[PDB]
């Protein structure tokens, strides 16, 4: 089933593998063969990238298929399946975004969230942890979502931080407030 | 001083809380970004950009949900937050907007400083009921003797002033407010009409012009200038006028009369044809996209003549389509055409002709009402319609000048006198006791006889005339409202009196 | 089964896409309704996308909707209310008394997607209406059970000609009538409420010999769309089920035709010949077809047009041309000429207008008429830069009995009290046949032009030639 | 009266650039480094009362 | 990357599954989507063009539009009781009226 | 920034950049591509994310290879600007293109700025006298003021403009700007021969004028904001030197077109008669920067070559909203061998009153377009029947309105030349005297051929003189 | 195209490149944006008189509608003495027969 429908991006594709291998239940498995022919896709970056751009027939598609087998063959037949259709369909443009996607549909599944505390300034470890602990106390962020605060470094946020994660942002900086304290001094 | 105004200031900020919504900016160019995110938002709320621009959202997609920016390009950034306001858009409503300019937002842009609003509202408020609504009894006089005549207008009535562009296309609406600062004047407060003069793609000069003339006049007091300049954008033109209308209504339901002049909705339609067009939704006919009709027929539904229920609070309405080549078959003012009721056609020819004010009377209509004009006027301006109706008949065959009927030149030569009696300059309206004078000479045809090139010699002189010696008979015009016997022979006499000499 | 969940994704103004639940969907057609703080939204499914995702047409605001957010499925057609406990109420699209009566209906909801009966139902029954107004009955009688269409100006008299139709024939008739208004103003519906309260045709107790069913163009074009469907099914269930015949009245049926062009346009469907609809015939023909005189009942429509600029082959008017049964033309000259009704004489062509199925004398007599009419208007053109000096004695005396009857015309209506001031004149179909005959016999050629006008039969143009004369 | 106003709105855009003169005098300090902890504090605080 | 009619979530979830739906719909069909009296509808392979092909709405149609993955249906029938994965079966005899 | 970027894409002059770096750019910020055709400026007009702008490109294309290194040199263009630029003839980027070598300057100034607001408004209008009848009778100018002339195709447009240039330019001691969008080189080449002659432009010496010339050949895209950058000249003379100040422009039918153009490929749906739909915000903040304030009025000579001659077009009607006077001229008229060639029916300006310019001058102008138009009405009379089938009084009318029509033509002062015909040049006090004695027919009774191009009343009597010899 | 067309410079040689660029309007209406485009690029037109074209004039120039701007400024002085401005005397011409009726 889906594991919250991914469509704006065209990822309902990708969804549909998702799906498909979730009624499967091969979603781990999945995603662990997704990442080796990845890959090996991209460590063979000459006709992994030129090859990876179409231009292949019917016949030389599917040979490239018939090659990516080759590359190993232990895979999943649910994602061969796909290729498949990808073959038949030529578009390996989105191979990569598939793979990310079912990457995405993957820990979503598992509920694990990243996250990120854009500072303009590298930020502490400690503070990490502290506002870890503090997420994971608010309900925002639960038990069974998982959280990853990463320290970005972006000085577009001068100053201050802003906390990311599931659309919902805590933005305590100094460039929002001078923004506001600006404005309401000009007034 | 300042520093005390700055020291509130400074004061009047600290702390905030969590923004559970956001949507990274990713379109962005054009002027109307799309916004990755948001499923928070609820329709056509107001979304601040953190740029610091502000843009409600007008469309929502599965994708990128498209906010209309009113604020910069180049502020925006993409993968920008954008926090929801929270609040569908919504505009201080209230009496401190007498004597205030105010753009599309409402900031006193005449920079009075603050408003004194009694509420906000929202400009999405639905237009009155059947039930709510009241008969027809609140005549309006715009001091233009034609108007009133031919065309009465009452108040929660719509009557569409259309014709060439800057024919004194403002200056027709001007004319009103000036006889309508006698009402204004006067104490009875439900005869104090508010005047909201609604500016849509205006330039600050030509309004800087219109404000300095409004408060030459002084009834600026009254007035409430609502202001969409040229520089001011789409969307917010497109806003404009339903925020002009919340205010509005605010008298309205106050069981306040007043009045709202929306010039010139052609440029809104321009502004919403941009709108959608870059919301990508496809062009309508002439670029407008049909729903343009839903949206003009909410917003012209709010002038309503409502019941004594709501304090008879009436909210009169003049829409402006200023038509390019008078072409009325075009889509909007197709559209217009048939919400309004009543039409006020304008021709350049006839301002060419030295008809100023220019009036396509023919094709000027009023369908509701005559309780929308005082019953003394009805009664004088009765056959005024019967002898221009001729007059256009007779006309005809005077053109091409072929030897006329001497019942047709009797026609002809008594409706060149009432043609010239019609015009009037520009900024000089005419109160209404004196006005049923000079109607009541032209139509008892005693002016049929007085010469075209000296008419207006005599109607100067008229008026001198009766300020003199039957000021008597102007006051009871005043007084009682409605010709009575006594005073149709007091008139006759009187009339009789200085045609005659 | 259970209201299906759809969540809305895309709010692209009326037009509202919505996510039903997976392997599950409504049938084109159905109904949704989503509680609001707007009550229930009402949308009407007029497409599968697939995927689950249907689109629809929404015909009530689309403000605050919450992209994502929940849709009840009522799960079929709109079904509004119909009754004999509709009569005397107002009631808007979504079937809501908004002169608020209380629950409205006999015993029955209906949906609005009726189907047009079949061939052998319709049986055409030429039955004369008579309106009493002269003009209307002597130059193109209308007929009971047709499909009168009043084209004209924005309330050219188009809204007076209704009030004294419902004035004199609604009552009069044993049938009901139902006003359906699409799009007109709040203000002409408190005239009209007024006004047919006035004549009491709205009887203040108990049933009116009436109903109300008042649509706003303020509400979106899905509402202005089908108010009028909703309207139509109140005059079915009085058609079919309770057998009855109606009268019914429509108003403007160009704002139908304006709405179902922009949902067309907002549908996707690539607009047609000057921007309107490619799907307009077969809207006009379900419309046309409903209404109908079947062995079930009669339905005798009269639906107001307003015609763009009063140009009638611009599409929409021309269309409609075809699809009406008896075809009325309405205009600015006759009514600036101050006749009422403001019909034109010589442009105007009912279904009836036949040699003796309106009567051979009622024929014979209105052929004269149309002679003596189309003498005067010939004759006009050459009077007007020559003169009426070089034209004959003969002519001027056909001239005289024209301008006679052009204002013989006017006749008053007692519902234009409110516009000239003067009580209506009712002059029975005999009477009009008769009166109308002496004239052109040269009988009443004695009497002046204005002593035809604002008054009734021949015997009242004698009483005001009286009148005049002393 | 119009001199009046127009020295308080002169005094106002004057001491409106003072003020940004102050903002890039803020902006400079090591409270640059010490807001970024009075930030995280108060996100720690806010953040824990959510 | 592109639109496609076999991009269709349910159509490709189920070949993803190592289901096609081919063989099937070769002379059965399913509408995908059936807006605007257009059904569009995955099968109908064996079809001749201008075949009269007839819907379990009990619909009957033409396939004016004859592409690869959709054959583009034009409703005689109507549309109101029609929805999607509608059984499209193929007469398999061109339109054909009594003449007599 | 050294924001690196590849053209990723060159669909035609609207080239798409890919900021290879994440490092984001900002709209309207101006980017160098460094060529062996030194630098192109490209100005960033849509971000289409993943750091893949759609970039405006100003100065010529073709060469490129995609995958070639962009270097973002940010915000809006920096024209230079001082007393040292009256003189010189200025691309967009400051270049003198009129080659007087680099334009010295003082303080260089960004193309794009923000348009005065109705507070920072001070609008006032006086009388300018033209020395041209018809201008004066008709529209009489003022000093702040918009003009507007719906020209034929360069007919006569340019003709029109040259006088008034020196008239009132010459008139005009304060600072004026001639910015010419679009037009052909040869004109820019006659304008400064001109000027420099006429010492407007003293070469060696200091210049009250500043021009800037775009040639039509030049790229759309340089077109659009040589406009821009001609009002950052006006806007520091307006505020910056605080004098004066005029401004002529033509022609900004070319202003309009060239974003047409580039709407289309930009990606935006263009709107009626293919008229992009940001056309308003565009003519709008054009004509909300060129504004009176308190720093200045700015008088504004506005040149449109009505497409076709069709005024309905989007175009010409959105400039009728900014505009304060108008003398549209017709083509017609000109062929009709009346020199000024302005329709007279179509003239307006919010000048002529019966108080700004007189009851007298609003009396004697009101006579001459209700005599006028009673004239046009009477030509379906005239033709279909004769003017002997006129009636006696219409047929005083008729010759009064033919001897007026004549009276006009008065010739051309620069165009003297060009017209061959010596110019005539007539004050406002003498043209209002002149006007109310032919319209009490004290003169109508002389030639219409004497009325015939020549300037005042007491010319039209000598040329009489001349025509009885 | 037509902006490489030009009199040059004495620093440039003072060579030219005379454009003269023949647009073939079907039917002469010259009011189209093609025609007007090139109008305004251009100083002077040459439109020809189809009327007389049939009435013996091969070829026909219609002199109403051919003008030539800034046409007299390259003439020399023999052709500047000799006509005086014949197009003034016959737009007297057209005048003259447009007043004949």
């Amino acid at each position: 089933p889906p594991p919250v429908r991914l469509f704006g991006v065209e990822g309902t594709y990708a969804t549909a593998l998702y799906q498909a291998a979730a009624k499967n239940s091969s979603i781990d498995a999945a995603f662990q063969s997704l990442q080796k022919v990845e890959s090996t896709v991209k460590k063979n970056p000459k006709l992994g990238h030129l090859l990876l751009n179409p231009a292949l027939s019917l016949k030389d598609r599917n040979s490239v298929i018939d090659a990516i087998v080759e590359t190993h063959k232990n895979l999943d037949g649910y994602v061969v399946n796909l290729l498949k259709v990808l073959s038949e369909n030529n578009r390996l443009g989105c191979f990569e975004k598939i793979a990310s996607d079912f990457g995405v549909l993957n820990d979503a599944h598992n509920g694990l969230l990243k996250g990120t505390v854009t500072s303009a300034e590298p930020l502490d470890p400690k503070s990490f942890k502290r506002i870890e602990k503090a997420l994971s106390a608010s309900k925002l962020v639960g038990q069974g979502k998982s959280l990853k605060l990463e320290n970005v470094v972006k000085p577009e946020i001068k100053g201050g931080l802003i906390v990311e994660l599931g659309d919902k942002t805590v933005d305590l900086s100094i460039s929002t407030k001078i923004q506001k304290l600006n404005k309401v001094l000009e007034d | 001083e300042v520093s005390s105004i700055l020291e509130e200031r400074i004061k009047g900020v600290s702390d905030e809380a969590n923004l559970n919504e956001t949507g990274r900016v990713l379109a962005v160019g054009d002027g109307i970004a799309r916004v990755f995110g948001l499923n928070n938002i609820q329709a056509e709320e107001l979304v601040e950009f953190s740029s610091g621009v502000k843009g409600m959202a007008l469309n929502l997609e599965p994708g990128q949900v498209g906010i209309v920016l009113f604020g910069s390009d180049r502020l925006v950034k993409e993968g920008e937050l954008v926090k929801r306001t929270g609040n569908i858009v919504d505009v201080p409503v209230g009496p401190g907007l007498l004597g205030r300019v105010v753009d599309a937002l409402g900031n006193p842009i005449d920079g009075k400083g603050p408003i004194d609003a009694a509420g906000r509202s929202r400009a999405q408020v639905k237009a009155p009921g059947i039930l709510p609504r009241r008969s027809v009894h609140e005549p309006v006089q715009t001091g233009l003797k034609a108007v009133d005549a031919l065309v009465p207008i009452g108040r929660g009535q719509r009557e569409l002033i259309i014709g060439d562009r800057q024919t004194g296309k403002t200056a027709v609406a001007l004319d009103t407010i000036l006889n309508q600062k006698r009402w204004n004047n006067g104490s009875d407060e439900s005869k104090k009409l508010y005047c909201v003069y609604v500016a849509v793609g205006q330039k600050r000069s030509t309004v800087a012009q219109l404000v300095q003339t409004l408060e030459q006049h002084d009834a600026m007091k009254y007035s409430i200038i609502v202001a969409a300049t040229a520089s001011e954008a789409a969307p917010l033109q497109y806003l404009a006028p339903f925020t002009a209308a919340s205010i509005g209504e605010w008298f309205r339901d106050n069981g306040k009369h007043a009045l709202i002049v929306y010039d010139d909705l052609s440029k809104q339609a321009v502004a919403y044809r941009q709108l959608s067009l870059l919301l990508r939704r496809p062009p309508g006919r002439e670029a407008y996209p049909g729903d343009v009709f839903y949206l003009h027929s909410r917003l012209l539904e709010r002038a309503a003549k409502l019941s004594e229920k709501e304090g008879s609070g009436s909210l009169t309405a003049l829409p402006v389509i200023e038509t390019q080549g008078g072409d009325v078959s075009a889509y909007i003012p197709t559209n217009v055409i048939s919400i309004t009721d009543g039409q006020i056609f304008l021709e350049a020819e006839l301002f060419y002709k030295g008809i100023r004010p220019a009036i396509n009377v023919g094709l000027s209509v009023s369908r509701v009402g005559s309780a929308a004009q005082v019953k003394a006027l009805k009664q004088v301006a009765g056959s005024l319609k019967l002898f221009l109706a001729q007059y256009r008949e007779v006309a005809a065959f005077a053109q091409f000048g072929s030897d006329l009927d001497a019942s047709t030149k009797q026609t002809l030569v008594r409706g060149e006198r009432l043609t010239q009696l019609l015009k009037q300059n520009q900024y000089s309206p005419l109160a209404t006791e004196e006005q049923v004078p000079l109607i009541y000479a032209g139509v008892n045809g005693h002016l049929d006889g007085i010469e075209l090139s000296r008419i207006g010699e005599f109607e100067s002189s008229f008026l001198s005339y009766l300020k003199s010696n039957h000021n008597e008979l102007l006051t009871e015009i005043r007084e009682k409202g409605e010709l009575s016997k006594e005073l149709l022979a007091s008139l006759k006499s009187a009339t009789e009196s200085f045609v005659a000499t | 089964s259970t209201p299906i969940t759809g969540k809305v994704t895309a709010v692209i103004g009326a037009i509202v896409d919505v996510h039903f639940e997976q392997s599950e969907l409504p049938a084109i057609l159905n109904a949704l309704e989503i509680k609001t703080p707007q009550g229930k939204l009402v949308l009407e499914v007029a497409q599968h996308l697939g995927e689950n995702t249907v689109r629809t047409i929404a015909m009530d605001g689309t403000e605050g909707l919450v992209r994502g957010e929940k849709v009840l499925d009522t799960g079929g057609p709109i079904s509004v209310p119909v009754g004999r406990e509709t009569l005397g109420r107002i009631i808007n699209v979504i079937g809501e008394p908004i002169d608020e009566r209380g629950p409205i209906k006999s015993k029955l909801r209906k949906p609005i997607h009726a189907d047009p009966p079949s061939f052998a139902e319709q049986s055409t029954s030429a039955e004369i209406l008579e309106t009493g107004i002269k003009v209307v009955d002597l130059l193109a009688p209308y007929a009971r059970g047709g499909k009168i269409g009043l084209f004209g100006g924005a309330g050219v008299g188009k809204t007076v000609f209704i009030q004294e139709l419902i004035n004199n024939i609604a009552k009069a008739h044993g049938g009901f009538s139902v006003f359906t208004g699409v799009g007109e103003r709040t203000r002409e519906g408190n005239d009209l409420y007024r006004e047919m309260k006035e004549t009491g045709v709205i009887n203040l107790e108990g049933e009116s010999k009436v109903a109300l069913v008042f649509g706003q163009m303020n509400e979106p074009p899905g509402a202005r769309a089908r108010v009028a469907l909703t309207g139509l099914t109140i005059a079915e269930y009085f058609r079919d089920e309770e057998g009855q015949d109606v009268l019914l009245f429509i108003d403007n049926i160009f704002r139908f035709t304006q709405a179902g062009s922009e949902v067309s346009a907002l549908l996707g469907r690539i607009p047609s010949a000057v921007g309107y609809q490619p799907t307009l015939a077969t809207d006009m023909g379900l419309l046309q077809e409903r209404i109908t005189t079947t062995k079930k009942g009669s339905v005798t429509s009269v639906q107001a047009v307003y015609v763009p600029a009063d140009d009638l082959t611009d599409p929409a008017p021309a269309t409609t041309f075809a699809h009406l049964d008896a075809t009325t033309v309405l205009s600015r000259g006759i009514s600036e000429l101050g006749i009422y009704p403001a019909v034109d004489p010589l442009d105007s062509k009912s279904r009836l207008l036949d040699a003796a199925v309106v009567g051979q004398e009622h024929y014979d007599v209105a052929s004269k008429v149309q002679e003596t009419l189309q003498t005067y208007k010939s004759l006009q053109d050459i009077i007007a830069i020559l003169g009426m000096d070089e034209l004959s004695e003969q002519d001027k005396l056909t001239v005289e009995r024209a301008r006679k009857i052009q204002r013989f015309l006017s006749q008053p209506f007692a519902v234009a009290e409110v516009f000239t001031g003067i009580p209506g004149k009712l002059v029975r179909l005999k009477d009009t046949v008769a009166s109308f005959k002496a004239v052109l016999e040269g009988k009443y050629d004695n009497i002046p032009e204005h002593a035809f006008y604002m008054v009734g039969g021949i015997e009242d143009v004698v009483a005001k030639a009286e009148k005049l004369a002393a | 009266v119009r001199y009046e106003a127009s020295l308080r709105q002169l005094e106002q855009r004057q001491l409106a650039k003072s003020v940004i003169s102050r903002v890039q005098s803020e902006l400079g300090n090591p409270k640059f480094q010490e807001k970024v902890l009075q930030q995280s504090i108060s996100e720690i605080e806010q953040l824990l009362s959510k | 990357t592109k639109a496609q009619p076999t991009e269709v979530s349910s159509i490709l979830e189920e070949r993803i599954k190592g289901v096609s739906d081919e063989a099937n719909l070769n002379e059965t069909g399913r509408v995908l989507a059936v807006g605007d009296g257009i059904a569009r509808v995955f099968g109908l392979n064996n079809i001749q063009a201008e075949e009269l092909v007839e819907f379990s709405s009990g619909v009957k149609g033409m396939a004016l539009n004859l592409e690869p993955g959709q054959v583009g249906i034009v409703l005689f029938g109507s549309d109101r009781l029609v929805k999607e994965g509608e059984l499209v079966k193929r007469t398999g005899n061109i339109v054909d009226v009594p003449v007599g």
